[PDB]
């Protein structure tokens, strides 16, 4: 059914009624979406094509919207000569509306026809034509053209300087050439030449109309010819400075902002003592903000770093004493702007003169917060948005201003409306995440700020709990009291959402507080009313209650160690049957699903090892016999060693195969990953040969990045262990206690640090999937491909990407290994053909040819793999696993001959 | 052997408490032994007393049968099936002990239905439809009896009641072998004339814009037109599972609707008192008023029983919004085609009435409605003109002409502006800008140039 | 020239403006790769130097990106082998340095001194990774081993220019030398380590007139939709012909390779007689390649690239071309 | 323009699973 729509809709286009066909033409995009591979697209754009050739100039105003829409899919016309000849027939014609639409048709086709040059003589003859239409057509294609072709650049530089400075054609026309020169970046010497027909124009026609494009128009050709954006910027500066008039000061702004935005390393320091000095004597305020805009976007970046470089006081400096007076003006916008810069001077170079600074910045924070808390309007939403962020920044860098930067947000966490609370509490919620010291800090206090919302408004209500019940779970960096669960769970059944609830349930899943993740998913369970949601919350319920269990440890107590790990277990495996209870075909959960089942396996193989420390307690020395391993612990522990790096290679299996996760939810699969690599580590250092490790640790054990308290935890614990097998290395004998005390006290530590249920677990950000239709001849189901057993099988697979939205939100896909294997099904199995290839994909499309050598007898399985290489180099193991069957024949004039031979 | 290796596993099972779990858990994942497994389940479910939730004996038997793995499901299935071939009585087998654990919770479960025991029968029907269906394990007079105990009964006000009536239904449209005494036949009649007099109430309470009403007028329809297919695709849609229901048993309840019951006045009359779906679009599933309208306009039965449509259609296509569902269309098609042409030549008089002018101004005075509203009103005005024009020789012969809307409404109405906005936002809108360039193309050579 | 000028200028803001956070020394590291390739594509005359200056840069960007990693904040048990990204960055660094010494055409020995160093701090990338991953006491007594004779060589080999190149990684590497010949292999590693965090970032003085080779196959171009045929076992000649320029001594290291639709690749030599000298700065190569295989079921697409040789290695120098091949059985 | 990075609870950033969870969730509005 896929060639299917195309019969129908050229039904459609075969109509004698031109609303029929329109309706057919318009149709077609739908089903270039649907169905993306090139036979589809190469055959339906021949039928727009020859139906193009003949219509009555309406139908071809819409192949051309089609056209324009569909423009990703124009690479992968095949026939592209036919194509292009079938539209390239119609500039012959005499009507001036149909030219001008196929010449919009060729400038919408210019990416794949760069180098035509029929093309480009249509181009130049009704471009000096007479009839507006005509022209206008005529410029947009130049423009689309000249993007791409050098020949056509030069040439038609030529002839647009001809035509701009003609003084015909009139300010309009001139206005709509001028970006002809902008796209005209190819060649140095061409670039030049446009650099000084631009100098003249603008100095030449000196209006507000034609600066302002003809300035837009240089700064595009600066940003595209990196070869003196430094004069570009310079005159930049004289024309924001010495300029009346105030629109070209306006596209002075968004130029200079364009300029920081691209190439900021280009910016000298005396362009920005221009631009400093320019903005202090200005009499008005709009343009204040635009200038100090342009100086926060350079404020983020290296710029600064040039700008304060050693080889005067700093404090005498332009650029700061700017930054205090517009930090201290009336206005919003050039406050929040103001205090940008200053927060980020402060982040930035760390000289000594610059650290009284330091306090003006956090003053300024408060002063501005205490200005935009009490106004409940989308500027100063902004406002809040752009403070709240140089707030976290500021307390990034300089932790030791930070303690002063949380407790002065919490002034403002008083007295401030509903909409202001939030942003507020995501604030904290950041600092007190990286930072943890000061969290708890908090405490109390937000109790009672939490009490204040018990009679608070409704509109906001809902997301203003769940950020204040966020932010008390990020502070509470060792455990909740009971009161506190009490007043909280008071207040929630005092008024709630039901959804309000879930969110505060999955934060206390997130953070590690599962015990009111127990009650909330309580609550959620005796709610709801579908199948598969009731037992995705049961099954959340199940894990609280075996994280619960596994909070209820006791240091160096092995009995309570074995109890609490049966009692995880079972809840764990009363989880896991909700959890395959709730899979769905329309979403099967299948991160959730691998995650809790490794997490079941990691606590069995730590019950087996923590039994298996109790064996030699439990055992004799060895036996009888025995008297450089004796003994049925050893043949255990190496068993140990089999399912713990078997673990470990599952931990990784999961990390390559999601590729749609997050950061936080990748680093808590290294974490467990690495604490199977800590288990396997430590028992192959004390009983399993010690002899050969000769290590102890020769790489760094501090200085972490620490991005969750869990991360800090995980490594405290890691460390610890570490030290332990570094220290009882080679004193005692190969099996030992302290050896088994060893284990028993890392696995305590393990177990102790709980879990963190991440993003990925719950929400699913970006979605990608792969196609690859398989083409020998795609067969059916059963029914194999033949072979003749004497020449290979031309593969030939061909895929697309599909993204869920907002394309690539975490990761790109920079290029995709195909691999392919066959496998002899008859009853290593034909592993003679395996073979790999790299695709780099044009838009969507990956286009490979693969040859499999089928030379015995039998039926052969094809399996195709995907595995996607992202751009920082990580390769990702996803993919459909596409397989299909052969079978080989024989030719009997070669039966024949192997019987006679 | 295989018994011996049960009994072996069995005890061990019951040795360790604890790791029960565990041999349940190499029972899946290496699919070797399922009445171990079972019998397992069973004996922790012996140990536990937490039963106040669902039963870990229902959550592993649905993710068994209903799972996203085909290889455990046919495992499972074919240990159903092992156990349904075992006809001689012997209660040592795991699959009727099983059983009786579930006739168990049947009991339990049973009231009319609690509040807080709604999604966990729920939950059971769905399990036992998945038994009967891809297992295929054919019940007892008994289990019957309860199962039509269990489905008869009253959901309290909740949506997860409104999804236990619809899955009931489809419970017992799937299978009419399950009812085979009289006296459970007058208990279903009972049950069905309970669920007509009450749609209004847990529609109303619910919220829901999927509830049981429409799925029992298209049942009605699609058995007053013959349609059995759709009733396949309905079930089968509803319940979540793929099951093959032979035509005979649907022929029975076929002839139980058409003759009592559901009558062909008092469904037409039922189908126009339903109420619009405000904010309609497509990303709200389900079956739907508009579906079921759609098809009681398509077999022509309002204006062949003298009941109204006009305000219904003008009230949902006054609450649509963006991306449009995928049957406005067709219904404004048929609509045309129940305003022009007439039901039968014993009334060539009876047609619909089409919208009046005064509701059309107050749409494109404005902005107060939807712009998805207004151009759907538009492609309403364009086909109306259009194919008032051409079904003309039916017309003349109908003398009750419904005449076209004049020119003072059609000179305030901006083609061109809304068609503009329908290129603007044709990705949403699909199926809709198509008919627009169409209508506008064939009728409207004024826009074209 | 203003491209002359901003080339030396860009070049003089990489130089000294290296005393920053590594955040900020990898954005100026890459925004001035980004501008050297821009630089190179727009230029012509000064193409081959701003693409050696964009090389340079771009070994230097890879090293720092390597020196700032994960990896070296864990232990080494605690190693993620999938997560690693400063395994593969000794492999192309090392390919890039064979691509400093054999592209490029006019060079003397400053250069030659500069990316051998370059060479010498990636052996030692490889050496640090190589010890983090392995165990085995041996393998890493060797390969320290033969890193201390791969330092003895580079000071033999040049034993001048240590006085014009100042407090480099090899300079105070030779300050300590006799202590690198008594110290345990781990030692050697953890001072390795500390070593390249502050092993100074080289000054490359460009020389005068350089030029980048590249080839242009101008035939078969690849885009004749028509297939070769022939028959099953036996083989077809397809004639090649292609541009030379700015190749020193073609006939020893330009060669062509052909890599069939089933992954073998095959290697051909040119013949020097075949190798014209059209000119002084462009040769033109007219050869034959010779195909065969064991029938196909349809026309596939055979690669065909230019390889340039160096002595041991082979690196590519030409932009693919693709034909179609069409092998048949016999008609009997 | 966003303050926190991690923030689990955005405008827009709720997959299909928790929109019919949503749907219906907050439909209810009570909680025991």
């Amino acid at each position: 059914d896929a060639n299917s729509a195309l019969m129908e809709l050229d039904k459609g286009l075969r109509s004698g009624k031109l609303g029929e066909q329109c309706e057919a033409v318009v149709r077609f995009p739908r089903l270039f979406q649907k169905y993306p591979f090139p036979i589809l697209i190469n055959s339906a754009f021949l039928k727009l094509a020859d139906v193009f050739r003949v219509g009555n100039n309406f139908l071809r105003l819409c192949v051309l919207k089609v056209t324009q829409q569909s423009e990703k899919h124009l690479e992968k016309i095949l026939n592209v000569d036919e194509f292009v000849k079938r539209i390239f027939s119609v500039i012959h014609s005499n009507d001036p509306v149909a030219r001008a639409i196929t010449l919009r048709m060729l400038g919408s086709l210019a990416s794949i026809i760069p180098e035509r040059k029929n093309a480009h003589h249509s181009i130049r003859q009704s471009l000096d034509s007479h009839d507006n239409v005509e022209v206008e057509a005529a410029v947009f294609a130049a423009a689309n053209f000249s993007a791409q072709s050098k020949d056509f650049a030069v040439g038609i530089c030529n002839k647009i300087s001809e035509m701009i400075q003609g003084l015909a054609t009139p300010v309009d026309l001139k206005l709509k050439l001028i970006p002809i020169l902008q796209h005209m970046h190819h060649d140095a010497i061409l670039a030049s030449s446009a650099r000084q027909l631009l100098q003249q124009l603008v100095t030449s026609y000196p209006s507000t109309k034609m600066v302002i494009v003809s300035l837009h128009t240089f700064t595009l050709l600066a940003a595209s010819s990196l070869v003196d954006t430094p004069k570009q910027i310079q005159l930049l500066l004289q024309y924001l400075k010495n300029d009346p008039r105030k629109a070209v000061k306006r596209l002075a702004i968004q130029d200079l902002k364009l300029l920081a935005n691209k190439t900021p390393h280009t910016w000298s320091r005396e362009n920005i003592q221009a631009l400093c000095e320019c903005a202090l004597q200005t009499p008005y305020d709009s343009l204040k903000l635009g200038m100090l805009s342009v100086l926060s976007t350079l404020s983020g970046t290296i710029a600064i770093k040039h700008y304060f470089s050693i080889v005067s006081s700093p404090r005498s400096s332009d650029l700061v004493k700017l930054a205090q007076e517009c930090c201290y003006h009336n206005n919003r916008g050039i406050a929040a702007h103001g205090v940008r810069v200053l927060t980020n001077i402060t982040v930035s170079c760390q000289e000594k003169d610059l650290l009284a600074l330091e306090q003006d910045a956090v003053f300024g924070l408060e002063s501005l917060l205490v200005l935009c808390s009490q106004d409940d309007s989308p500027g100063a939403q902004a406002t809040l948005k752009i403070a709240l962020n140089c707030m976290v920044k500021l307390a990034k860098g300089r932790p030791h201003l930070s303690q002063s930067v949380v407790e002065t947000l919490l002034t403002q966490l008083h007295s401030a409306q509903d909409a202001a609370r939030i942003l507020m509490c995501h604030c904290l919620a950041a600092i007190a995440m990286q930072l943890p010291v000061l969290g708890d800090g908090m405490l109390g206090d937000l109790m009672e700020l939490y009490k204040v919302i018990g009679r608070s408004a409704t509109d906001k209500q809902q997301e203003l709990l769940v950020s204040l019940a966020t932010v008390i779970f990020v502070a509470s960096q060792k455990a909740l009291s009971v009161e506190s669960k009490a007043v909280i769970k008071q207040q929630l059944e005092s008024v709630s959402n039901g959804w309000t609830v879930y969110r505060i349930a999955r934060q206390a899943s997130r953070m590690g507080n599962h015990d009111m993740a127990k009650e909330l998913y309580q609550s959620l369970l005796t709610q709801v009313a579908s199948e598969h949601f009731y037992f995705w919350l049961n099954s959340l319920k199940e894990f609280s209650h075996a994280e619960q269990c596994l909070t209820g440890l006791q240091e160096e107590n092995y009995s309570s160690a074995l109890s609490c790990i049966a009692e995880s277990l079972k809840f764990y495996h009363k989880g896991i049957a909700s959890l395959t209870a709730a899979s769905t075909p329309l979403n099967p959960l299948s991160f959730q699903c691998e995650f809790v089942k490794l997490r079941i396996d990691l606590l069995q193989a730590f019950s087996q090892l923590i039994c298996t420390c109790n064996s030699l307690k439990t055992s004799p020395p060895p036996a009888i016999a025995t008297t450089q391993r004796c003994g049925r612990i050893s043949n255990q522990m190496k068993q140990s060693m089999e399912e713990f790096r078997s673990l470990a290679s599952r931990y990784g299996d999961l990390y390559q195969a999601s590729f749609d996760a997050d950061s936080a939810t990748l680093r808590n699969v290294e974490l467990q990953q690495q604490s199977c690599l800590l288990i396997s580590h430590a028992i192959e250092a004390l009983i399993l040969d010690p002899e050969s490790a000769s290590f102890q640790e020769y790489g760094s054990t501090g200085t972490a990045h620490a991005d969750s308290e869990y991360e800090r935890r995980m490594m405290s614990v890691y460390n610890h262990v570490l030290e332990e097998v570094e220290s009882l290395n080679r004193k005692y004998t190969p099996v030992s206690y302290m050896h088994t005390a060893c284990l028993c006290n890392a696995i305590i530590a393990l177990l102790k640090v709980p879990l963190s249920f991440q993003r990925y677990f719950f929400q699913k950000l970006q979605s990608t999937s792969i196609k690859l239709a398989l083409s020998p001849s795609p067969r059916n189901p059963a029914e194999p491909i033949a072979v003749q057993n004497n020449q290979q099988l031309a593969l030939k697979v061909e895929g697309v990407v599909q993204h869920g939205s907002k394309p690539g939100l975490f990761r790109k896909i920079q290029s995709v290994c195909l691999n392919v294997s066959s496998t002899l099904q008859s009853k290593i199995d034909n592993m003679t053909n395996e073979m790999e290839q790299r695709v780099e994909p044009h838009n969507d499309y990956f286009s490979t040819q693969f040859l499999l050598n089928f030379a015995i007898l039998g039926t052969h399985n094809i399996t195709v793999e995907s595995s996607v290489k992202d751009a920082n180099g990580i390769v990702w193991k996803t993919g459909p696993r596409t397989t299909i069957f052969v079978k080989s024949l024989e030719d009997p004039y070669s039966q024949q001959i192997r019987l006679q031979q | 052997g295989g018994r011996r290796r049960t009994d072996a596993l069995r005890f061990l099972c019951k040795m360790n408490p604890s790791q029960a779990l565990k041999v349940r858990g190499m029972v899946v994942e290496e699919c070797h032994l399922p009445g171990l497994g079972v019998a397992l389940t069973l004996d922790h479910t012996k140990n536990e007393a937490c039963e106040d939730g669902v039963s870990d004996l229902v959550c592993f038997v649905s993710g068994l049968l209903l799972g996203t793995n085909a290889k455990v499901r046919t495992w499972f299935g074919t240990f159903i099936r092992n156990g349904q071939q075992r006809k001689r009585e012997t209660s040592s087998s795991v699959l009727w002990q099983m059983r009786r654990q579930l006739l168990l919770e049947l009991m339990g479960i049973l009231p009319g239905l609690k509040e807080e025991h709604v999604v966990k029968a729920s939950a059971l029907l769905r399990l036992y439809c998945a038994l009967m269906g891809i297992a295929g394990l054919k019940p007892t007079e008994e289990e019957a009896e309860q199962l039509l105990q269990l489905m008869t009964s009253r959901p309290p006000a909740t949506p997860a009641g409104v999804r236990f009536v619809s899955l009931s239904f489809c419970m017992l449209l799937a299978f009419s072998t399950l009812v085979s005494t009289p006296e459970q036949e007058q208990l279903m009649v009972v049950w069905l004339s309970w669920m007509i007099k009450e749609e209004a109430y847990f529609e109303s309470t619910s919220g829901v814009s999927a509830s049981f009403g429409e799925m029992l007028l298209l049942v009605a329809m699609y058995f007053h037109s013959n349609q059995l297919s759709a009733i396949i695709d309905l079930v089968c849609s509803t319940l979540g599972m793929k099951i093959v229901i032979k035509p005979s048993s649907l022929s029975r309840m076929k002839t139980i609707f058409t003759q009592e019951i559901f009558t062909e006045q008092v469904v037409t009359a039922h189908a126009v008192r339903v109420p619009v779906t405000s904010n309609l679009s497509a990303n709200i599933t389900g079956f739907l008023p508009i579906h079921c309208i759609y098809q009681l306009l398509r077999s022509r039965s309002f204006t062949k029983h003298k009941v109204s449509i006009k305000d219904w259609i003008y009230r949902q296509l006054c609450e649509t919004s963006t991306p449009l569902h995928p049957q406005l269309l067709p219904l404004i098609d048929v609509y045309i085609n129940s305003i022009l042409t007439p039901a039968s030549k014993s009334n060539p008089e009876a047609t619909n009435q089409p919208v009046t002018e005064q509701e059309i101004l107050n749409i494109f005075q404005g902005q107060r409605f939807s712009i998805t509203a207004q151009l759907l009103v538009l492609y309403y005005i364009l086909s109306y003109e259009e194919a008032l024009l051409a079904n003309t020789k039916t017309l003349a012969a109908m003398q009750r002409k419904p005449k076209s809307y004049s020119s003072s409404l059609m000179d305030q109405i901006p083609i061109k502006f809304l068609i503009r906005q329908a290129q603007g936002l044709q990705q949403e809108l699909g199926g809709l800008h198509s008919a627009l360039l169409r209508l506008l193309a064939t009728n409207y050579p004024h826009l074209c140039i | 020239d203003p491209s002359q000028q901003f080339l030396q200028q860009s070049l003089e803001r990489v130089y000294s403006l290296q005393h920053l956070d590594p955040q900020g020394a990898q954005e100026l590291l890459e925004f001035t790769i980004r501008d050297l390739q821009r630089l190179g594509e727009l230029q012509s005359e000064l193409a081959g130097v701003a693409d050696f200056s964009a090389t340079y840069l771009r070994c230097q960007l890879l090293l720092i990106k390597a020196l700032q990693e994960k990896l070296w904040n864990v232990a080494a048990p605690l190693y993620l082998k999938q997560s690693d990204l400063a395994s593969a960055a000794a492999k192309q660094i090392m390919e890039e340095t064979y691509k400093m010494e054999f592209m490029y055409s006019g060079v003397e020995n400053k250069q030659v001194v500069i990316i051998h160093h370059m060479r010498l701090q990636a052996k030692a990338l490889q050496l640090i990774v190589t010890a983090r991953t392995t165990r085995g006491l041996d393998p890493l007594f060797g390969m320290c081993e033969k890193f201390l004779q791969e330092v003895d060589f580079f000071q033999r080999y040049f034993i001048a220019d240590l006085p014009h190149l100042q407090d480099s990684f090899v300079d105070k590497l030779l300050d300590l030398m006799p202590r690198l010949m008594t110290s345990k292999p781990a030692e050697v590693v953890k001072i390795l380590q500390t070593m390249l965090r502050q092993s100074a970032f080289l000054h490359l003085p460009l020389p005068e007139q350089i030029h980048k080779a590249s080839a242009t196959i101008i035939e078969p171009a690849g885009e004749s939709d028509n297939p070769l045929r022939f028959t099953s076992g036996l083989v077809v000649a397809l004639d090649v012909d292609a541009t030379l320029e700015h190749v020193q001594d073609p006939q020893n290291t330009v060669k062509v390779q052909v890599l069939y639709p089933d992954g073998q690749a095959q290697m051909i030599h040119p013949k020097p007689a075949d190798f014209r000298n059209p000119g002084p700065g462009r040769h033109r190569l007219i050869t034959q390649v010779y195909l065969s295989h064991t029938a196909w079921t349809e026309a596939c697409q055979v690669e065909v690239r230019l390889l340039l040789a160096y002595n041991e290695g082979t690196i590519p120098f030409s932009k693919p071309v693709k034909v179609y091949i069409m092998p048949k059985p016999a008609r009997r | 323009a966003h303050v926190w990075e991690d923030n689990w609870d955005d405008d827009n950033v709720e997959d299909d699973f928790s929109n019919q969870l949503r749907a219906e969730l907050e439909k209810h509005g009570y909680k025991m």
